[PDB]
RNA sequence: CUAUGACUCUCUUAAGGUAGCCAAAUGCCUCGUCAUCUAAUUAGUGACGCGCAUGAAUGGAUCAAUGAGAUUCCCACUGUC
RNA sequence: CGCUCAUAGCGACGCUGCUUUUUGAUCCUUCGAUGUCGGCUCUUCUUAUCAUUGUGAAGCAGAAUUCACAAAGUGUUGGAUUGUUCACCCACUAACAAGGAACGUGAGCUGGGUUUAGACCGUCGUGAGACAGGUUAGUUUUACCCUACUGUUGUCAAUUGUUUGCGUAAUAGUAGCAUGAUUUAGUACGAGAGGAACUGUCAUGCCGGAUCACUGGUCUGUAGGUUUAUUUGACAAAAUAGUGACCUGCCGCUACCAUCCGUUGGAUAAUGGCUGAACGCCUCUAAGUCAGAAUCCAUUCUAGAAAC
């Protein structure tokens, strides 16, 4: 007890410090990309759903490495991105004390997009049911004028407009049919220009292919996978205390000095682990594709022979009865927040990056599939096991 | 049982200790490391300065003071100050904690000094580093002494390695070839460093000098000419060896 | 003649470059100055591949060959092989050998009429090699060593051995190969001859540390 | 020292031999064992053992061999390890035993290397590559 | 590299999976699973093991065609 | 030969440490010195011993077998790391 | 002293300060009780900056080193010996800087020592006993209270009529740091020995945040097999052996034991300059102004206010 350290190199980062459960399950932040890009090529964000992972072999193309052109096995996360319905436009004007919401225009062309809007988007005791409660124009002509006026207002005023968009979760295999709604801020052009584009897109959908490219980087945002109340060892990564075991073990020994008669806001302590927002930036993307259903039968996982035999990117048995990709998906490079069926919002990079691995084009070879539930490549696997037959089962065939 | 504080069991003072044993009783005193030596040299500094404490000890490490009963049984007096003086004068120096460390260092120092004075590598007369010399002296084995002089010990050391190896116990002579313009500076470095002889200076021709220096000094000489001049310097042996140094036996 | 090059400031350039009677293999692991300079000095005729073998920096002493055949290891990639095939015009058998118990470069030194080996290599593999290169392979090793492509650097007109080799052994080698030998060693810090240099009947790429005297000797032996 | 490799340094190859790891000398020298004292290029942490994957330069001492080499800290190279590692290829390689070789401080193996040498090591140290029988 | 045979059995080792193991005798082996590694370690012949494709090969079940797709 | 001090003289207080043993569970100085054991050893062991303040039933020295006694080392084993 | 040369760097004989990381001095608090030492663990703070950033001096040619400023943003190790802080060595390293927080941290631990009773030795003592000498063995109690902190509900008892949706963003926190290799280049520099730099490229250490497609660990999936002892008459199939043991093992969880990812603007300091006086000249400074730090503030990232 002389001092005598020097150091203890700080456990955990304090730029995530409150370490509690996230409020928004989707992911959301104050930040989008900066304004004045190009009008509708920049719609700025989208919302996927993570549908497992696979590995994927590809040819590297960096110079100066051990071998420039050689096969490497990079993992790859696969996220379904069913087309997003735009269903509203929100004027949103700068002020001294922030950017308050000015006026909101909703689409009167389809009311069924609000009958998509079910629960967690409407709780007057709702539960896999919409009782039909949406407040819009039922005045035919008078109401129309109001809408127009509103639109004009949000063109006039020094704004940056955003479009209320939502996902098609009813389309997915998932048990929820309550559509996740996220604003995606429109960039590019004049305010007026933006608004008129937004208005156009009301009745229509937008695809992930329209927003993002297949080689450009993406910032993936979503709440992290839940581990519950965890101890200071798993939560912060402090050393276990000594001994076969003494009167604690999984603890920070000391939580402070005497003279500050309080204990620090900054000192590891067992509370919750893993359900907080975070934003993993610079994910390369490989494919933004769609398999057999639409987008050709040849290009389902790459054309046959070279680029491997033709098949869905679904592994055998789908993605571990935690999904099966059937709407346009998006192969982000290795690992993003959350489990195997969590709504990840995706944002374009806050700054558009032009370094290594942003401008590097990349062409896959093998997107491979499950051999602990089979032997890979589908029908072949089935064939192979057939020959083997069964001695061990829960049936000896006496 | 458990106390709120330590029992306190330290009386260890780190100043120098001068020991004198008489009448079957060891007597010590607290003095400083430098001052004892000074006293024995004959240089005065009063008894106030040389003595750190003016009371006689049995053990300075233990911090056990000598009683009057004991003091009078040995020296024939109970006055402590007087006794201290006596201890300082006739007694021998004893190593405290600090002094033990110094002792360890001392041996290293002696070997470094005594061995590196005069030697050259076998085959021809060339300079060479101290480490090699040390190794050589270890191979044949040598035990340094603080009771003998360093100079005296040097001779002894060389004696061993004159029998074993081919070595140079005397000086050598050099011959440098200096330019007229750039050499003056060089000369002024060399002149107070070592003895200059056969100094032939010319304007139309290059300047020529000859030195008298030990076998290990050649390297030192040659090196300082090159960096000061900023060109190469011609080193030639006037003689491979010459009398005096440790060959005259000082 | 002898030309001093260095691969990323390494004096052992015989392992990163293969010189043969015809054709030349060059390694690439971010060594930009080396790739261009080896094109400027071969015979303004012998092509280069600029291709890694087994994804590895070593190429010069991972492969062995002449003009009638080329040997590659079992671990060599198919893509890589394809490139090699493309780069070598049709007058040579580019065969991936099925020998995994030893390397196809450190354990094989060869010229256009004879070769040297491990005295350990499997029989079948040896036979295959013989078939490929179209040369008499016979089992002999330099003294104190079982590797030959490490400690011997053969050409048609000349050959080297490491400096610890006994005279009798050298004589034997001469008798066998029908090639004049010499005990000179490139660099002079390294025992290996194959490390510091690969050689050819017209040219010779050599290590940076190699002495002026040393290069003369090597030049003489090959008759450059 | 040197290192001159290759051009990065790999493409790391996993902790396998911490310090106090005894391994086979796999080289024509007096050494049979090589006790690993420390590994070159290990900036610390705070109670973390320096470790050597493959092609790590390792300050070592001969625990068992001939006494001309023993009781002497000396430079060596880990040439293959039992702890598996992922390559570019995708495949995980591991070897039958932990093993090193003897070398200069610059990475010059003077003997010839016995047993497999591991591709990573070959890629790294040129001399090692030269003296390998099998790199596979 | 591209698809390879197992060297214990005759399974398809796709380039993202399995384990390579190098012996001191300078021989190498893929291993589709740890299951087969264990067997190898034990010295249980694959000609015993009915799960293996070499068994199927030598007792004629037409398993060589599915190993080359 | 001034080291060593047998020898001699005297005093205290009767005699003045013999054989052995030792930085020993007895040594302040002390982490003594030398060898060995380690990459590195205030540790360990074997030597040396003007031994602060060992030593002969206040028992000295030795020592097989034995030891929930103390210490050091190597092998094996090991989530001790 | 430093060949020359007081102040590149040192600096006598002197003198003036500061600090409380030494040990004393004192006895103010505490003796109806503030658990002493060291270590482990963890956090924060200090600067008297070891490294890294930007700079300026040099006896700074080059490389290397030393001296100083702005800077505490980020790092500052593994070990042998010892209870030891301290010490000393070995090895790594960009560096392995010094410090504080009741000599930080015993209802956090350990208890190695100090520090009770047993015991041994040495010296002392007639003796009981002593020793601030050595040795060996020797109980570490209580949180469920309050606050503090970590997370979790819940009231904003008008959440501004109710329930709800999509947002805002005050305030607080905030993260990336560092290295090696190579190109530059055997070029600059140098008599040679030796031997750079900017940019670019590729990898790595430490840190951080995620994840589980791979590989490895785990296995109550008591999933399948094997097998021991017993029990159900045998077979069969079960049971018991607190999961009988063993082999394989998905789902899951998890590991620098695997994988992915970690931004860019403005404003300053040091300093270097500009225009330019006071002081006809001069001068980076007085008015004014330019570049510019791992700095700062935003951007980004985390939370989301009795705030909208």
């Amino acid at each position: 007890m002389s001092h005598r350290k020097f150091e203890a190199p700080r456990h955990g980062n304090l730029g995530f410090r409150p370490r509690k459960r996230a409020a928004r399950h989707q992911g959301k932040v104050k930040s989008f990309p900066k304004d004045d890009r190009t009008q509708k090529v920049h719609l700025t964000a989208f919302m996927g759903y993570k549908a497992g992972m696979t590995h994927v072999v590809r040819d590297l193309e960096k110079p100066g490495s051990k071998m420039h052109k050689k096969e490497i096995v990079e993992a790859v996360t696969i996220i379904e991105c069913p087309p997003m319905y735009i269903v509203g436009l929100v004027g949103y004007v700068e002020t001294a004390q922030g950017l308050k919401t000015y006026k909101t225009v909703w689409a009167q062309h389809l009311s069924d997009n609000f009958r998509r809007r079910l629960y967690k988007n409407w709780y007057k005791s709702k539960s896999k049911k919409a009782f039909t409660k949406y407040v819009k124009q039922y005045e035919t002509e008078e109401g129309k004028k109001s809408i127009e006026a509103s639109l004009q207002a949000i063109k006039k005023r020094c704004s940056v407009v955003r479009v209320i968009a939502h996902t098609q979760v009813h389309k997915l295999k998932l048990t929820q049919k309550k559509a996740h709604v996220l604003e995606i801020q429109v960039n590019g052009g004049s305010i007026v220009e933006k608004v008129n584009f937004a208005v156009a897109n009301f009745e229509k959908t937008v695809n992930v292919t329209g927003v993002f490219a297949e080689n450009e980087l993406i910032d993936v945002i979503g709440v992290t996978k839940g581990k519950g109340f965890n101890g200071v060892i798993k939560r912060w990564g402090v050393r276990k205390l000594p001994r076969k075991t003494h009167k604690g073990l999984r603890k920070v020994a000391c939580i402070g000095a005497w003279h500050p008669s309080r204990v620090s806001t900054t000192v590891p302590r067992a509370g919750q682990l893993g359900y907080h927002h975070r934003v993993e930036r610079n994910k390369k993307i490989y494919r933004i594709g769609q398999a057999q259903p639409e987008d050709g039968k040849q290009i389902s996982t790459g054309k046959t022979e070279f680029d491997l035999t033709e098949k869905t990117i679904n592994p055998m048995g789908g993605f571990a009865h935690y999904g099966m990709v059937k709407h346009e998906f998006l192969m982000l490079k290795g690992c993003v927040a959350g489990p195997r069926k969590r709504a990840l919002t995706l944002r374009k990079s806050i700054t558009t990056q032009t370094g290594r691995a942003a401008l590097e084009k990349i062409t896959l070879k093998f997107i491979d599939t499950s051999s602990k539930f089979g032997h890979g490549l589908h029908q072949t696997a089935e064939d192979k096991t057939k020959y083997f037959g069964v001695k061990k089962s829960r049936s000896t065939k006496a | 049982m458990s106390i709120f504080t330590p029992t306190n069991q330290i009386r260890l003072t780190n100043v120098a200790v001068v020991r004198m044993k008489r009448a079957g009783k060891r007597f010590e005193i607290a003095c400083y490391k430098n001052k004892v030596v000074g006293w024995r040299s004959g240089v005065e500094k009063d008894l106030d300065e040389v003595l750190q404490t003016h009371s006689v000890f049995v053990n300075v490490s233990k911090g056990q003071v000598a009683k009057k009963e004991d003091l009078i049984s040995a020296f024939g007096t109970d006055d402590q100050t007087e006794i201290c003086k006596q201890i300082l004068t006739k007694g021998e120096v004893q190593v405290s904690d600090k002094e033990r460390h110094t002792q360890l260092e001392q041996m290293f120092r002696d070997i470094a000094t005594i061995v590196a004075d005069k030697c050259v590598n076998p085959e021809t007369k060339r300079p060479y580093t101290v480490i090699l010399i040390e190794r050589a002296m270890k191979d044949i084995h040598y035990s340094v002494k603080t009771n003998k002089s360093t100079k005296q010990q040097a001779l002894e050391v060389i004696k061993q390695l004159k029998e074993k190896m081919k070595i140079e116990r005397a000086h050598m002579r050099l011959r440098f070839i200096l330019p007229v313009n750039e050499g003056k500076k060089l000369k002024e470095k060399l002149k107070p460093l070592i003895k200059v002889i056969e100094s032939e200076d010319y304007g139309q021709q290059l300047e020529i000098v000859c030195l008298i220096d030990p076998g290990c000094f050649r390297e030192i000489d040659e090196l300082i000419k090159k960096e000061t001049k900023g060109k190469g310097s011609l080193e030639v042996l006037n003689l491979k060896d010459v009398e005096e140094g440790d060959e005259k036996f000082e | 003649m002898a030309t001093r090059l260095q691969y990323e400031n390494s004096c052992d350039v015989g392992v990163f470059l293969k010189l043969t009677n015809k054709y030349c293999l060059v390694g690439q692991c971010g060594s930009k100055q080396f790739l261009h300079t080896v094109e400027n000095r071969l015979a303004d005729h012998i092509p280069v591949v600029e291709t890694s073998i087994a994804g590895t920096r070593i190429v010069g002493r991972l492969s062995a060959g002449n003009k009638n055949g080329l040997l590659l290891p079992n671990t060599c990639t198919d893509q890589e092989l394809q490139q090699i095939r493309n780069s070598l015009p049709d007058d040579v058998v580019v065969q991936r050998i099925e020998e995994k118990f030893s390397a196809l470069g450190n354990c094989i030194a060869t010229n256009d009429y004879v070769a040297l080996v491990h005295p350990d290599i499997d029989r079948e593999t040896e036979e295959i090699i013989a078939d490929v290169l179209g040369v008499e392979v016979f089992r002999q090793t330099v003294s104190g060593n079982v590797l030959v492509g490490t400690y011997c650097a053969l050409t048609n007109q000349g050959a080297l051995v490491h400096p610890m080799t006994s005279i009798a052994d050298q004589d034997e080698l001469s008798s066998l190969l029908q090639v004049p030998l010499v005990a000179g060693t490139v660099n002079r810090g390294n025992e290996c001859v194959a490390a510091g240099c690969v050689v050819n009947d017209w040219t010779a790429i050599v290590g940076a540390d190699t002495t002026a005297t040393e290069i003369s000797v090597i030049e003489s032996i090959f008759a450059l | 020292m040197s290192k001159a490799q290759a051009v990065g340094s790999n493409y790391r190859v996993s902790l396998g031999l911490p310090v106090g790891a005894v391994m086979n000398s796999a080289d024509n020298s007096g050494a049979k064992n090589l006790y690993v004292i420390a590994v070159k290029g290990i900036k610390g942490r705070l109670n973390r053992l320096p470790s050597a994957g493959v092609g790590d330069m390792v300050m070592a001492t001969v625990k068992k061999g001939k006494p001309e080499l023993r009781k002497k800290v000396c430079t060596g190279l880990v040439v293959r390890q039992r702890k598996h590692w992922k390559r570019k290829d995708g495949v995980y390689i591991y070897f039958e035993d932990n093993a090193g070789v003897m070398c200069n401080p610059k990475g010059e193996v003077k003997g010839n290397i016995l047993g497999p040498v591991a591709k990573e090591c070959s890629d790294l140290w040129p001399k090692v590559a030269t003296n390998a029988g099998t790199i596979v | 590299m591209k698809t390879s045979l197992c060297n214990y059995s005759e399974f398809k080792i796709y380039p993202a999976r399995g384990m390579k193991f190098v012996r001191g005798d300078s021989k190498v082996f893929h291993f589709i699973n740890t299951k087969v590694e264990s067997l190898f370690f034990r010295k249980i012949n694959p000609r015993d093991i009915r799960w293996s494709m070499v068994y199927r090969r030598i007792y004629k079940n037409t398993t060589t065609d599915v190993s080359a797709k």
